């Protein structure tokens, strides 16, 4: 069976461990030579344990899918300092590994979205601790870590009304604030070098739209270089920028018609703190005293504030309140309390012509790799 | 010579006076190991004869080397001044080495890491002075050790490692009994920070005690305080005069106070928006297109005096300025801005599309 | 942009000097007569919404 | 028609730039070691001052990662003197933080850790501490009760006090009286640390008479 080979072969992993006993510049990072998907040892350990990912497995249950089956994260604090060669792979590897995943697994035939994100998080999250374990300086990977920048991005829209079990939207942000850091460790000391890119200001433009309620960005925009400084992507943050702290908001939602799909769920990440302060700063200004109000229609605050129809827009405006009649509500001072779930708002999932793995990817899709792990 | 050097050593250490021995271990002086070892204390031993030594290098022209050297007599000042039980005569001694190292940092960079390398001891020297615990305590030179942090993390642009050394200082008993050379350089540092906090009130109390204080020779230090006053100044509407402008011969702000006073501002910045993209200037300068919208209500309200005014007319009054797409719904939004901030008093009626400003005081001074 | 040190450690209320009226505020008035204040005078008096 | 009548600041700082020794900033990388949580990104910065904290929160948030790359950075090498005292009373924990001190000082050849647990007498620890003298000394409170009072253990220069897990600690009798037994050996200058899963309003008073200007986190 699979598990006396698992023993045999973790005791050759464990004997071959005892052959190695340090410096700061002696040792070098040492780049491994593992060519498979998921090592040779994991498949048999995970098959033994039931640890089996719920998609990549062979249709008829029991045996591993030894073609296809991706690796899962586990932070353990393993005493092991993650293998040697085996476990960590080079970098021909790393772009076959981020190909695979762009080709099918984000484009989901059926199944749920709770195993989904969890299945392509938790492998994304495993290319990007092993690039930094791997110490490389290539152009080629960073990339990739932007192809996971992306992929947060876009699940930071496409799965908002999932479960608190599911999705837990504040790992996720804090996971895909270190994706844009790591950009900008990358590219300081690429552009020290020599070394431009084609897409700097696209994630640029993403950090200082992550970044709008911290005030110090400001200055950040500042040490630019002035190439990409003077880039439309930062010119459209920048503008972006300044729509929350002087507080315009009818400004704001023509940036977001005119912005790119990807901006647009950055610009949903701000999306109930806007109204809040819009309909504090509207309600202050339609009324002459604290005890009587005024007529406010409708069709202007669906208009102004990107509400996609009547019933969302009646529901924000009721549960702060304030009470719709008809075709108009009644703005009061005195009744403004402040005391909901988010949703999904059509006008950027709209703003999606091309499918989902070729939002990820910015362009033409590879073909199908084929491996065959023996 | 040496041996007068070494006998000026030998009388500042026995008469324990540490101004005289400041005065010997600088530059400010006109001015290895074996004589100084031969004598003295063994952190003494290596620390004069590692002044020598960046004396020699100093003479060489060897700045990367007499920054090791330099560093060696701080390590040994440091170790010695363990050696001193609750007693701080050799206090005046510190402003002699870690002024130093600052600009010797500098020089290292040119034949930043070498700074990065100069800034973690520093951080030691204050947990030193920062450990003891009024008149022979050991604390008074503490926030000169914050004063050459802050000159070394604004030329690398750290920031997150300097909030727990404002909260040292501010939370102690005698943060307002420090010298006075150093109390006001510090006060422009966490008022600058102030400025990029969105906190400018804070910064409102402290570089204005930071200009009023600057001595009359360095008119430089003068100048520096007064670049960085002016976005936290007329933000808040102190709106400077020509003579001030002219006396100090920085005159680029003076076409902005004219367009500030009453697109004339877009062409006015975009002229020379080269100085102001060059000290972290621009997009805290923006922020007056609120306090700039009020001064064209002022001349909207004083060339058609009445009470109601249509919108209509503030459109024209933007279409005229001609920057980007400005329309209806724009105009009424950063109206409304301006009146729940406090800068317009009235109402904004939707049923007939007019404004009411108010009658007995019509926009209040700031 | 490095902000240098002073030259002496200490010094009196006397040494140091102000400029006395120099943030001051006499600019909120109603001069309208100003030259800048015809133009935005003229385009709105070209727009037909007139009154003195 | 009528007249008028008169946010959150999230962390950003990666582990490059909090600043440390390159030392430390190999051996950081090298476990894969990323991505800090807000207690790394709120307590680092002050624990390398020698200032003194407070700070709790849940497992899986890394407060040991927080004492070994703060008191490893702040330990000059002392030839054969016992400078940081950690006493946590578990009998894993102690093996964990003795194996992550090696794990961290993946170059320090001169930093050498010892565990003193318990369970394998008094005089095999004091032929440890002869056969050679660890710079750090990890071990339970009644251990080092004894090997304290028997004058092996030089306690006059300790400069970094760690307690981790002191909720047990403290809400136990018999065990306060040893830990402010311990505390008096200690040198009047030092920094004291602090560490702990859960605290409570009963707790919070005596917590503070350890150090000096402390400073608190708390999740609620
Ligand atoms: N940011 C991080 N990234 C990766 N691994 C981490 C990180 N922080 C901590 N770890 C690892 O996670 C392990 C678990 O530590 P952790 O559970 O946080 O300790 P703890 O919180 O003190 N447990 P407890 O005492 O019950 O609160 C540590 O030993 C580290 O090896």
């Amino acid at each position: 069976t699979s598990k006396e080979k698992y023993r045999l072969l973790d005791q050759r992993d464990r004997i071959m461990r005892q052959a190695r006993v340090t410096d700061l510049d002696k040792a070098r990072t040492f780049v491994g030579t593992c060519l498979d998907m998921c090592p040779e040892k994991e498949r048999y350990m995970r098959e033994t344990r039931s640890q089996l990912s719920v998609f990549e497995v062979v249709p008829g249950t029991d045996q591993v899918d030894h073609a296809a089956a991706v690796k899962e994260y586990s932070r353990s604090s393993a005493d092991q300092e993650e293998p040697l060669p085996h476990e960590l792979r080079p970098l021909p590897v790393l772009s076959r590994t981020m190909d695979y995943l762009v080709t099918q697994i984000m484009d989901q035939k059926e199944g749920s979205l709770r195993d989904w994100y969890d299945f392509v998080w938790n492998r994304t999250r495993g290319i990007r601790k092993d690039i930094t374990q791997q110490h490389l300086c290539d152009p080629l990977t960073v990339s990739l870590i932007e192809k996971c920048t992306r992929f947060h991005i876009h699940c930071a829209h496409f799965m908002c009304e999932e479960p608190m079990s599911s999705f837990d939207a504040k790992i996720n942000n804090e996971n895909m604030t270190k994706c844009l850091q790591s950009l900008k460790e990358m590219y300081q000391d690429l552009r020290n070098k020599g070394v431009f890119c084609a897409s700097e200001a696209e994630f640029q433009g993403y950090n200082v739209l992550l970044s709008l309620n911290k005030g110090d960005i400001l200055r950040e925009v500042q040490q630019f270089h002035p190439a990409v400084r003077n880039s439309s992507e930062v010119k459209f943050a920048v503008q972006a920028f300044a729509a929350l702290n002087s507080n315009n908001f009818v400004r704001f939602f023509k940036l977001v018609q005119s912005a790119s799909y990807l901006n647009a769920c950055l610009l949903h990440c701000y999306f109930s703190q806007i109204r809040k302060d819009a309909l504090r700063a509207l309600n202050f200004a339609y009324t002459v005293s604290t005890q009587r109000s005024t007529i406010f229609p409708l069709d202007g605050v669906v208009r102004m504030l990107l509400f996609r129809d009547c019933e969302e827009a009646t529901d924000f405006l009721t549960c702060h309140g304030l009470t719709v009649s008809d075709g108009c509500v009644e703005l009061n001072r005195s009744a403004f309390l402040e005391p909901s779930k988010t949703r999904k708002s059509v006008f950027i999932t709209r703003k999606l012509t091309v499918s989902v793995g070729e939002i990820v990817n910015g362009g033409p899709l590879p073909p199908v790799p084929r491996h065959t792990p023996v | 010579t040496i041996n007068q050097y070494l006998q000026q050593v030998y009388e500042a250490i026995d008469s324990r006076d540490g101004a005289s021995c400041a005065e010997l271990v600088s530059f400010k002086h006109p001015h290895p190991e074996e004589k100084c070892q031969q004598v003295l204390e063994p952190p003494y031993d290596e620390m004069f004869a590692a002044h020598l030594r960046c004396t020699y290098a100093v003479g060489n022209h060897d700045f990367i080397e007499a920054y090791k050297c330099q560093t060696v007599i701080v390590q040994s000042f440091l170790r010695a001044f363990q050696a001193h039980k609750e007693e701080n005569w050799a206090l005046p001694v510190m402003y002699a080495v870690a002024l130093d190292l600052r600009v010797f940092a500098n020089n290292a960079d040119q034949q930043g890491d070498m700074l990065e390398k100069a800034a973690e001891l520093l951080m030691s020297c204050f947990r030193v002075c920062a450990s003891d615990t009024i008149e022979d305590s050991k604390k008074w030179g503490m926030l000169f050790l914050v004063n050459q942090l802050f000159k070394i993390y604004f030329k690398i642009n750290k920031l997150h490692l300097c909030k727990p050394l404002i909260r040292a200082i501010d939370s102690s008993n005698l943060k307002d009994d420090y010298s006075t050379a150093q109390r006001v350089t510090y006060k422009y540092y966490v008022g600058r920070k102030a400025m990029f906090d969105s906190d400018f009130k804070q910064a409102e109390e402290y570089l204005s005690f930071a200009f009023e204080h600057c001595h009359r020779s360095s008119q430089k230090n003068k100048r520096m305080i007064l670049i960085y006053l002016l976005p936290v100044k007329m933000l808040l509407g102190h709106m400077p005069t020509v003579e001030l402008l002219k006396k100090y011969h920085l005159m680029q702000f003076a076409e902005v106070t004219r367009a500030v006073s009453e697109l004339l501002l877009h062409e006015a910045l975009a002229k020379h928006e080269a100085f102001f993209i060059r000290c972290g200037i621009f997009l805290i300068l923006e922020k007056l297109k609120i306090i700039t919208y009020r001064n064209l209500f002022k001349k909207v309200y004083l060339l058609l005096k009445t009470h109601q005014l249509s919108l209509d007319a503030f459109l024209v009054a933007l279409k005229f300025m001609q920057v980007e797409d400005v329309d209806i719904d724009e105009v009424q939004c950063i109206l409304a801005n301006l009146i729940y901030m406090g800068h317009v008093k009235g109402y904004i009626s939707h049923q007939h599309q007019k404004l009411v400003v108010s009658k007995q005081n019509p926009f209040p001074p700031l | 942009d490095e902000f240098e040190e002073f030259p002496a450690e200490d010094w009196a209320g006397l040494d140091e000097d102000e400029d006395a009226h120099v943030w001051e505020d006499n600019w909120d008035d109603d001069n309208v007569e100003d030259d800048f204040s015809n133009q935005l005078r003229a385009e709105l008096e070209k727009h037909g919404y007139k009154m003195e | 028609l009528l007249d008028y009548e008169d946010y959150v600041s999230i962390h950003s700082s990666g582990f490059r730039d909090f600043l440390l020794k390159p030392e430390l900033l190999r051996a950081i990388v090298d476990c894969g070691f990323e991505h800090p949580s807000e207690v790394q990104h709120e307590c680092i910065p002050q624990a390398i001052l020698g200032m003194d904290v407070l700070c709790q929160a849940k497992s899986g948030m890394g407060k040991t990662a927080v004492f070994v790359l703060a008191t490893l950075q702040q330990l000059e090498p002392v030839t054969g003197q016992v400078s940081v005292l950690v006493m946590c009373h578990t009998r894993e924990l102690a093996f964990q933080i003795s194996k992550e001190y090696e794990r961290f000082s993946k170059y320090m050849p001169n930093v050498k850790v010892a565990v003193f647990f318990g369970g394998l007498s008094i005089k095999k620890d004091e032929e440890v501490l002869k056969k050679n003298c660890p710079h750090i000394v990890v071990g339970t409170p009644g251990r080092i009760l004894a090997l304290a009072r028997n004058k092996s253990l030089n306690l006059k220069h300790i400069k970094h006090f760690i307690l981790d897990e002191c909720d047990k600690m403290l809400e136990q009798l018999d065990m306060r009286r040893d830990v402010q037994e311990i505390f008096r050996m200690t040198p009047h200058e030092k920094q004291v640390m602090m560490f702990s899963a859960t605290l409570s309003k009963e707790i919070r008073p005596v917590c503070r008479k350890f150090m000096q200007d402390p400073m608190e986190i708390f999740v609620d």
